[PDB]
């Protein structure tokens, strides 16, 4: 498992000086989803 | 460790609409199927349908035209609905956990069961 | 998203480049089951006309 | 529309002395990846039906050693080593394969 937290205030596509607020669900919720990628980066070489 | 309440109509008259809920406190709905297994000892433990999270049900074909099965997900709440109850439909209706054909076949996590009764 | 056909590749622009995202289209599917275990209720506050 | 039927209504067993529940379908109950289902549920008097046998033969995590079964295609039957007090109930055969599932009317496991 993935522990998760929950967020409301979702600074959008860093639109810094605007934010949206999502309102709560009625409760329960549940969901899946399909995982087709992954986006990924390699550590950049050091100074080996 | 899944849990049940249940309520509902324990008494109707005949040709009225039975309404029986069962609330689950553990899973959603394509978990496990859920299903109504109906206790009349003539005829042992009779199944009336089951139904899971898409809404995708099985009924009984003898109850095809009489019984419709719901799921609020968001309550987390199996419903039954009955039409037309009769005589015959008297008895103790479950709630059961359906695991998979393949993996077990079997009914679990049962409900205690309504008590429900048709009378004038 | 779609899926890779046969298999998974990888697709990144320049990999001696290390500034550089990778993007990498998955074979077949994995699923996940994601949950807000929590029964809440809803308030509606007049706060402004 | 297959009906299932239980032998026995009852069976009046002494403490510590084995019984058994024959059972069986107007069809066989095998499947379309062909494996055989049926199930084994037990109900007490103040509780609903629970689950002891599952498919035709396999055991619960904790089931008593006592309880064990086998059989094919229509016949099938529930064993009990040695019958306990505790196992006195009514013994449900179900259907297991088919969707318009239906069950045995109950065995009365008793002690004689
Ligand atoms: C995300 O993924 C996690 C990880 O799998 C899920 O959490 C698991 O949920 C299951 C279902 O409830 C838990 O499985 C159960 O564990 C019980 C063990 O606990 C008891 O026994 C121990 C001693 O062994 C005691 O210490 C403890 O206090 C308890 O008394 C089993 O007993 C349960 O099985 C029983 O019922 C079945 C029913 O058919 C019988 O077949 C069994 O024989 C037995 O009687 C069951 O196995 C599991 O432990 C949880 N894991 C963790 C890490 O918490 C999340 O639910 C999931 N979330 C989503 C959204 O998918
Ligand atoms: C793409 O990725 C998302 C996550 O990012 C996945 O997660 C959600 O998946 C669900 C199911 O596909 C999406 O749709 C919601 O389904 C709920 C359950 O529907 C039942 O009832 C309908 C009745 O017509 C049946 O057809 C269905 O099979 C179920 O039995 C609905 O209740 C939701 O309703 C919305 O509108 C009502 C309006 O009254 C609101 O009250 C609800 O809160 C809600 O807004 C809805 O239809 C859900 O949208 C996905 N989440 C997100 C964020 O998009 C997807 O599954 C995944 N898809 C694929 C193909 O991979
Ligand atoms: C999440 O919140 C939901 C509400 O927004 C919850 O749904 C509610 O659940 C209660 C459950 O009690 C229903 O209240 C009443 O319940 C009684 C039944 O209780 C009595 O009888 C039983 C025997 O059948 C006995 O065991 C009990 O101890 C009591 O003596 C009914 O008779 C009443 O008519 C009524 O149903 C609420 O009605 C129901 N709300 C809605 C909108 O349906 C849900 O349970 C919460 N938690 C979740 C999903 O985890
Ligand atoms: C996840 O992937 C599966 C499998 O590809 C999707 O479900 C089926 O997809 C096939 C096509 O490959 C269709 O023919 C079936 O009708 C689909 N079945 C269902 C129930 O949708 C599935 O939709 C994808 N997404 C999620 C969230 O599961």
């Amino acid at each position: 498992t993935l522990p998760c937290r929950i967020k409301q205030i979702i600074n959008m596509w860093q639109k810094v000086g605007k934010a949206m607020y999502a309102p709560p669900i009625r409760g329960q919720i549940r969901c899946s989803s399909n995982i087709t990628g992954l986006l990924l980066t390699r550590d950049g070489g050091s100074n080996e | 460790q899944v849990q049940l309440q249940q309520w509902g109509g324990g008494l109707l008259k005949p040709s009225q609409t039975l309404s029986l809920t069962c609330a689950v406190y553990r899973w959603t709905f394509n978990d496990h199927y859920w299903s109504w297994v109906r206790q009349s000892p003539g005829k042992g433990l009779e199944w009336i349908g089951e139904i899971s999270w898409g809404g995708a049900t099985n009924y009984n074909p003898s109850l095809k035209s009489r019984v419709t099965m719901s799921v609020d997900t968001s309550m987390s709440h199996v419903s039954l609905k009955m039409t037309s109850v009769t005589a015959a439909d008297t008895g103790v209706y479950y709630c059961v956990r359906v695991g998979p054909g393949p993996h077990m076949a079997a009914l679990d996590y049962w409900g205690h069961g309504s008590r429900v009764l048709v009378s004038s | 998203g779609s899926l890779a056909e046969k298999e998974v590749v990888i697709r990144s622009q320049n990999f001696t480049n290390n500034a550089k995202v990778i993007i990498v289209q998955l074979n077949e599917s994995v699923v996940i089951n994601c949950t807000r275990p929590n029964n809440n209720t809803r308030k509606s506050i007049h706060i402004a006309p | 529309d297959i009906v299932m039927t239980q032998t026995p209504l009852s069976s009046p067993v002494t403490l510590g002395q084995p019984a058994s529940i024959s059972c069986g379908s107007s069809q066989s109950l095998v499947h379309s990846d062909g494996n055989t289902y049926l199930s084994w549920l037990q109900q007490r008097p103040g509780q609903p039906p629970r689950l002891l046998i599952y498919k035709i033969s396999n055991r619960i995590s904790g089931l008593p050693d006592r309880f064990s079964g086998s059989g094919a295609e229509t016949n099938f039957t529930l064993k009990i080593s040695r019958v306990e007090a505790e196992d006195v109930g009514l013994y449900y055969c179900v259907q297991g394969t088919q969707f318009p599932w239906t069950s045995g009317q109950g065995t009365k496991v008793e002690i004689k």
